[PDB]
This record gives structure tokens, sequence and C-alpha cells, in this order.
RNA sequence: GUGGGAGAGGGUGGUGGAAUUCCCGGAGUAGCGGUGAAAUGCGCAGAUACCGGGAGGAACGCCGAUGGCGAAGGCAGCCACCUGGUCCACCCGUGACGCUGAGGCGCGAAAGCGUGGGGAGCAAACCGGAUUAGAUACCCGGGUAGUCCACGCCCUAAACGAUGCGCGCUAGGUCUCUGGGUCUCCUGGGGGCCGAAGCUAACGCGUUAAGCGCGCCGCCUGGGGAGUACGGCCGCAAGGCUGAAACUCAAAGGAAUUGACGGGGGCCCGCACAAGCGGUGGAGCAUGUGGUUUAAUUCGAAGCAACGCGAAGAACCUUAC
RNA sequence: AGGCAAGGAGGUAAAAAUGU
RNA sequence: CGCGGGGUGGAGCAGCCUGGUAGCUCGUCGGGCUCAUAACCCGAAGGUCGUCGGUUCAAAUCCGGCCCCCGCAACCA
């Protein structure tokens, strides 16, 4: 509808779901895909295969904007981050690089007891 | 829970009861199906093993959904106990009262117990003084089904919501 | 089990405390904007600590990176 | 079962052709240890096949088997209280066995009259790409593919 | 004293990015969140994810250690300032000025409270959702106090090395940090680990002693009762410090050992499950039992290892009722 | 290409009250 | 006396409301599990919807009486 051919892909990976955002080289996201995008509601939503599927969908969507020249930024630790990456690699898209932008606090505010109990 | 929808019927000639409840008779299966298609809502066989196959012409899926919703609503309604002691802390009492009120608002019963030991002197009296006071406090929310009855080692009340 | 190089030894004699000498401290960070450990650097403990301090100072200025995102991984 | 990979039995192949697969199929068909009944049944089926689709039923049988052969199916592993249909591979011989079993099942699910006949029909259906056994196989595959989600829970 | 060192030692004044959250701006669409599964939850007023900027408040990733420091509580971004303690070399000055410490005075985490401020995250209570027999819990969603500051209090703690401080002595080896040296090895002061003698109830300790001593102070003299009561003192309170007895029990205890045990670990095994085939449970009947009747339904057998079992032969017999 | 190791993942280690 | 609302297998609750369509939990029975009990799972039994009756093709359902339950207005109490 407005096109680009070049840009990025933020793989946000949680345990509960892995979402792939596909943006331009600026930071204007055009094309995103989630677990609930591929039907998978619940546990599977965040499982590797689901993540992969989401990634594939995102790639396909991007291709509907001529998009080849995509950089890939892996944000966060999740089960599907590697699988998503693999999917992207497979896809048929011009993957620039597999950069890793994990959002790790430089000792930030006290996390929830759960993700904590880390001490 | 679950009936034969429009074309799931080979039950020959059907009791054409709409979602309205109106009889169109003993139509063919096919005729009935056609009608359903035209009317948009499915000929669902609520009694295939009957005097004509009871062809209730509502959307089956929609009907199911409705039923589900109703069921869900039914759950959300329940008994909530507030167990005092004979000796009362006033702040605590207040808090309990508030909780009871909240429960009643929500739609939920408040069975208001006390905890008695032995020492059954002014124990029952104390219980009465407590529970009755509590009732007085929140008459707007609940009125008492069960008065402060002796349970030997408890004093039970049941505050039941004013309107349903 | 780790035997490839020593950032101390691959390097010649210099001033650790010199933080503006920023090209040379870049060796003591990883590929990420992170300090290399005692075990990868192989400086004296004291020396190591001094280096770390210098790195921190540099970062605070703006000369060295505070963090990176790991590439191509 | 614990120690060794437990050896798979080599049979006398068919005395009418020279095929172990055929023998296996006959055995599967055979309930109660009534082989020289089920062998007869098998040959009747073969004859029926010949009468209809006029190829040497052995080849036809093979084709049918190939058609039913599943490659990924579902086991069941409980994980966190939830039971999962774990989609994994099926090993060659095992897969073949499964296919054979399915064929037999289909033959005995069929509403047609006699022993040979049903089997023959089933085989023909399998060859075609339709019938009961094939359908079952397809369903199994789907179950793998509907639950490809859990894959990583490999054994 | 002089010279030199290390250090998250303490305080005061600043600052630096990551992160989170919150808002503005975009770009964009059907969910995100969450979990063992889910559900509440938020979202079309357009979230979640992504970029840009701002507002903050807390906390300091990597270094990082098994490390350093303090007397202990404790202490981590970095910088500056104020400053404590300490170690070493020289052996230079001083000459016994020392060690301890009832009481005293001071410190003292966390929580707590008082007053004022702030408040992003987290988060008791609390409101929800699940979970469950129940759920006032573990799990999830929110959420106030409180975490943060200033000022005041409070003073407890597994305030632990569960080891009071000082000095002398009595094998080494090892790794470490730190200081001097004539520096592949010496010599100081820390921090660990392994061990000579010795000790110890063993465990273990073992030059950083729990060994040999000497100095001194604290405390113990069975467990509960009980850190309770009573009094006293302190405290805004919460409480704390000081601290019994009556009665009661003939144990409470520690350390090991042998087992047994564990929803501890590892290595193993069995038709133990899986894979496969065929059954029982459903039907009738055959029995044996349980139970109930009866004049008696003889007695025995009890989860596997009782139940088509003693019975390998009950019409009378057998047979015991 | 294989050899391991050290690290970082992430998955899995569900639940399940009692006793003469 | 008024008015309101209610009445469902043994107990608590949905349905009425939308004329055809009786669920849910607790208990009762039987079985399984277990060493044994609880819990757990499985079945089984069990409701004509107060009633007279009407409807209507057909009512738990729509209508009323009567019976009640419930609160309040109410004198002797
Ligand atoms: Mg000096
Ligand atoms: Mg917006
Ligand atoms: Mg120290
Ligand atoms: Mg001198
Ligand atoms: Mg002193
Ligand atoms: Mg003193
Ligand atoms: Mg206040
Ligand atoms: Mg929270
Ligand atoms: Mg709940
Ligand atoms: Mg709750
Ligand atoms: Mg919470
Ligand atoms: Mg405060
Ligand atoms: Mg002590
Ligand atoms: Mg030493
Ligand atoms: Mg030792
Ligand atoms: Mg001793
Ligand atoms: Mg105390
Ligand atoms: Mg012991
Ligand atoms: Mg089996």
């Amino acid at each position: 509808k407005r096109q680009v051919a070049s840009g990025r892909a933020y793989i946000h990976a949680s345990y509960n779901n892995t979402i792939v955002t596909i943006t331009d080289p600026d930071g204007n996201p055009i094309t995103w895909s989630s677990g609930g995008v591929i039907g998978y509601k619940g546990s599977r939503k965040g499982t590797p295969y689901a993540a992969q599927l989401a990634a594939l969908d995102a790639a396909k969507k991007a291709m509907a904007y001529g998009m080849q020249s995509v950089d890939v930024i892996v944000r966060g630790t999740g089960a599907g981050r590697e699988q998503a990456i693999r999917a992207l690699q497979a896809s048929g898209l011009q993957v620039k690089s597999i950069v890793d932008d994990t959002p790790v606090p430089h000792n930030g505010c006290r996390p929830k007891k759960k993700f904590r109990k880390a001490s | 829970k679950e009936y034969l929808t429009n074309e799931r019927i080979r039950a020959k000639q059907v009791r054409v009861v709409g979602p309205d409840g109106k009889q169109l008779g003993i139509m063919d299966t096919r005729e009935a199906l056609r009608l359903a298609q035209e009317m948009d809502l499915d000929l669902v066989l609520v009694g295939p093993n009957a005097d004509p196959p009871v062809a209730r012409i509502m959307d089956y899926s929609k009907w199911r959904y409705e039923q589900q919703m109703a069921e869900k609503e039914a759950r959300k309604t329940e008994v909530k106990s507030i167990k005092f002691r004979v000796k009362i802390d006033e702040h605590d009492y207040q808090t309990k009262l508030g909780h009871i009120k909240r429960f009643l608002q929500e739609g939920h019963k408040v069975k208001v117990t006390i905890m008695f030991r032995g020492r059954e002197v002014a124990h029952p009296e104390l219980g009465e003084r407590i529970l009755n006071r509590v009732t007085e406090d929140l008459k707007d929310l609940a009125v008492v089904e069960m008065k402060p009855e002796m349970l030997g080692r408890d004093m039970n009340m049941l505050l039941a919501p004013v309107k349903v | 089990p780790s035997r490839k190089a020593k950032v101390k030894a691959t390097l010649g004699e210099f001033d650790l405390r010199d933080y503006r000498n920023v090209e040379v401290l870049k060796r003591f960070l990883s590929e990420t904007g992170k300090i290399l450990p005692r075990r990868r650097t192989g400086l004296s403990a004291k020396e190591q600590r001094i280096l770390a301090k210098t790195i921190k100072r540099a970062r605070i200025l703006g000369l060295l990176p505070f963090t990176e995102k790991l590439v191509r991984k | 079962a614990r120690r060794r990979r437990a050896e798979v039995r080599q049979l006398q192949p068919d005395l009418v052709y020279g095929d172990v697969l055929v023998t296996a199929f006959i055995n599967k068909i055979m309930r109660d240890g009534k082989k020289n009944l089920a062998a007869r049944i098998f040959y009747d089926a073969c004859k029926i096949i010949q009468e209809k689709t006029g190829q040497e039923p052995l080849k036809v049988f093979k084709q049918a088997v190939e058609n039913v052969k599943p490659r990924m199916e579902v086991r069941s592993r409980r994980v966190g209280g939830a039971n999962y249909q774990v989609p994994m591979e099926v090993s060659p011989r095992r897969q073949q066995s499964l296919a054979l079993r399915w064929l037999v099942q289909a033959a005995n699910q069929r509403p047609e009259r006699r022993a040979a006949v049903r089997i023959a029909h089933e085989l023909m259906d399998a060859a075609e790409g339709k019938g009961g056994a094939v359908k079952k196989k397809e369903d199994v595959e789907r179950m793998a593919e509907a639950n490809r989600a859990y894959a990583h829970y490999r054994w």
C-alpha cells in the first residue's frame, strides 16, 4: 500500500509468545506477527514452532511490500528467538544481520519475585 | 447439549419449529433446509427421535454460544463466611463488615460465624452482640436468613443480600 | 577451557590510567560494550581493577561504549 | 526391552512369491493362529484384485502399503500435568508395521461380505489413494501437523 | 615520625548510560499479557511489539572473585571534596605510656513508627482470578503501606566464623590479595583450602586454632514452663532490655553409625511402562468369597503373597455344622 | 570437519491429604 | 387485609422470562483406584416443577384460585 524493499525486523521474544515486528530502516513498523496471529492461543503461542510460523508470516507480509533488505534484531530471551531467526534465514529475504538487542538492566529496578528469585 | 444442524438431518420429515416456536408442519428435510438457508438460521434437530423430527430453525452455533454465555453468567452467587471471635478488635470488626458489604454488593452470601472456645459464660451473649451489630450496620446490603445461632464452639449467622 | 590470546600480551607497554587513549582500551572490552574479565585480560588483579575503573570513566565521558548489541550471533 | 535393541524377526518369505512383506501381512490378517486359513484368504484377495485391476496383486499390495505409510505421528507424553500428542518421526520398519495394521483394521471395518473380498477392496482403495486405512493415516499425519507445536518435546 | 601503598571504609556535593514505567509524537492491527494448564487483566478511544523525544524515581549490569574494606551492622556507576581506620620500609623519636573492661557513652541491617517530602519498579495487607475438599497459600492480574529522601525514634536478628579481645609459643604445602626486597626466590600484613604435633564427643579445628598458656570480661549449670510472668527501666507506640518460680517430664540434646526412608542424585535392572496382541470389568452361566438369612449355612485363609484357595471330587459318607 | 570443555540460553523435571 | 417476589431428583441453586429442548454443585447407591480411609475418577439411581385446573398442536413456562415461604406496611398480641 506504501512499500519500501529495505528495513528491519524486531523479534521480541517472551516465553509466553514470540512476536516479530517488521519495520523500515527508520523505525516505522509496517508488518507484525504474533502467536495469536497463527491461531495458537495459550501455551503453544510461545513455543518454537509457533514463533517460526509467526516469523514466516511476517516475512510474507513484508514481501507484499517488496521488502528484501531486512536487518534482524533479537530483543529479549524467549524460546522462539532462535527458531524465528532460522525461519527468517530460510524465508527468501535479504537478511542483513542477526543483531542481539537484549533489554538487560544495568542493575535497574527490582524485578518481579518470579523472574527474580535470582538474587 | 447438541443437535443436528440443517443438513446433519436425514431424519425424513421434520417438526418445523422456528426459533420463534411456530409450526410450519411436517415439511421434507430438504424443504426445511431450504427455508432455513433463506431465513439464515439453521434447522436444528432438538428431537430427531420424536413425533416429527423436532426441527428448531435457529442458528445452531449461535444458540450454543448463547447457552454458553448464560452458563458463564450463572457462575458469577456464592457463600462467604466471616468468622469473628468472642473477643473483638474493633478495626478488625470494621474490616470484616466492609468485606461482608462488598460480598453482598457482588451478589454473594455472608455466613457470619464467631469462634467460641468453651468459656460459654457471656460467650453466646458476646456473639449475639457482635453479629447483631454487624447486621444493623449493613441491613441495606443483606438481611439475616439465619440469626446468631449457637454452634457450640461457633455462633453462626447468615446475612443474605436484600435484592437479587 | 580458554587458550587463544592475552589482551595484556597482544598489547605493549602503556598507561592503563590513560582513558582518553581510547583506541587501546577498546581491546579490553568485548564485541559487546562489556569489560573483559581477569581470565580473558590476564592483568594483575590490582591492574585489572584499575583498568576497569578507567573504562568506566571513559564510558561516563562518552569515549567508550557503555553497552552493545551482539552482532550476527 | 531394557538392555538390547531387541531383534526384529526374519521370516520365511512367501512360498507363492518370495516376499516377506506379504508374509507379514498374512500374519497380521491371521487371528488365532489360523494361517493356512488367512493365507488362503490372502490368495483369494489377490485373485479378486487380478479379476478387477489386472496387475499382479503383489505389486498392487506394495503400492497400497506405500500409500498408507505414515512418516510423522503422535506419541503421548505428559508435561506439567498436560498430556501432549508429541509429533515425532516413525521408524521405517515400525511405520510399515503400522501401515499393515491399519490395512487389516480397514478390512475389518468394511461392511462388505467375505474375508478375501474386503481385503482386496481395501488394497485397491489404498492403491488409488482413498479408503479407510489411508484416511486413518491422513488423520494421524494431521494430528502430528495440528500439534507440530509440541515437537521439541522429543523423546 | 618520615616515606610509600591498597581499599564497594564513612559522609557531603554533583553527575552517566542501560533498564523500567508514565505521557506527547509517529509508524502500524488483532491481540498482548500470562501459565503446569488456564482464567481474571488490559485492547479498537487502536494496545502489544517498534522508533523519536520528554517526565521522572529507584538501582548501579559488565569488572566481580572463592576477591578488597570496616570493629560490627554493613559497603558496589563514576567523579570531586571532607575524613576514619590500616599496612609496609627506615628503625629514626618516645620510653612500659600497655591488655582487658563491670557500669558508662556511642554505633547498630531489615522491618517498624513519628513529621515533612517524593513515589518508577517491586509489593505485605487488600481486591480479583485460578488451584484445590478447603485456599485466609504456593501460581497469575492488580494494589496500599512500605521500600527512597530529610529529620527524629526505635534497637532486635542465624547482629554467625553460631568461635569474646590481647600477646607469646608449636611442621609444612597450596591458592589468593596486598607491601617492601638483592624479584625464577625471600620477607611483612590480610583472605581461603589441605594437613605435623596436639586437641576434640566425634564432626572437625589445626599459625586466621577450637593445640599449649597467660591476662581479663561475658555467660552456662537438664528440658519444657519461658524470653513468658512479676517488678523495674527504656520507648510516641509496636516492643525491647533485665528475668523467675510453681508445676511438669526423665528426659531435651549433640555428634557420629547401622539401616530404613525421600514427590534427593547417579548407575543399573524386571512384561514395570511404553510398542503389540489378547483378554477381565459389560451378558449369561460356572464357581470361591464378602455380605445377608438360617436350626446350621462348620471352621480356616485378608493387599500383592485370601478369594476355581485347605478340598486331588460335599447327595449318605466325607463333616468338623 | 570432529574432540571436549567453560559460558549463555531455553525446554524438562507437574500435582497427590492422611494412619491401631 | 394490602402489595411485591418466590415453589424444580434427598440439600442448595439455573431454567420460566423466549411453548416445546429439565442442567449444576453437595449428598445417596454401586464400582474402581489404595496397604487402608479420605480425596479422586467412573457409572447408577433419583425431579413433573406446590397444587386445582385451563390453555395450546403442546406449559416448569401463559392465566387465576387455594396452599404456603419471604419483607414491609398492620390493631388486641
Ligand atoms: Mg604516612
Ligand atoms: Mg498511538
Ligand atoms: Mg576485615
Ligand atoms: Mg630507635
Ligand atoms: Mg579497649
Ligand atoms: Mg561495655
Ligand atoms: Mg502519617
Ligand atoms: Mg505488582
Ligand atoms: Mg479463589
Ligand atoms: Mg483468594
Ligand atoms: Mg501477587
Ligand atoms: Mg516511613
Ligand atoms: Mg548468640
Ligand atoms: Mg597469610
Ligand atoms: Mg583443616
Ligand atoms: Mg572445645
Ligand atoms: Mg523478643
Ligand atoms: Mg545429628
Ligand atoms: Mg501396554
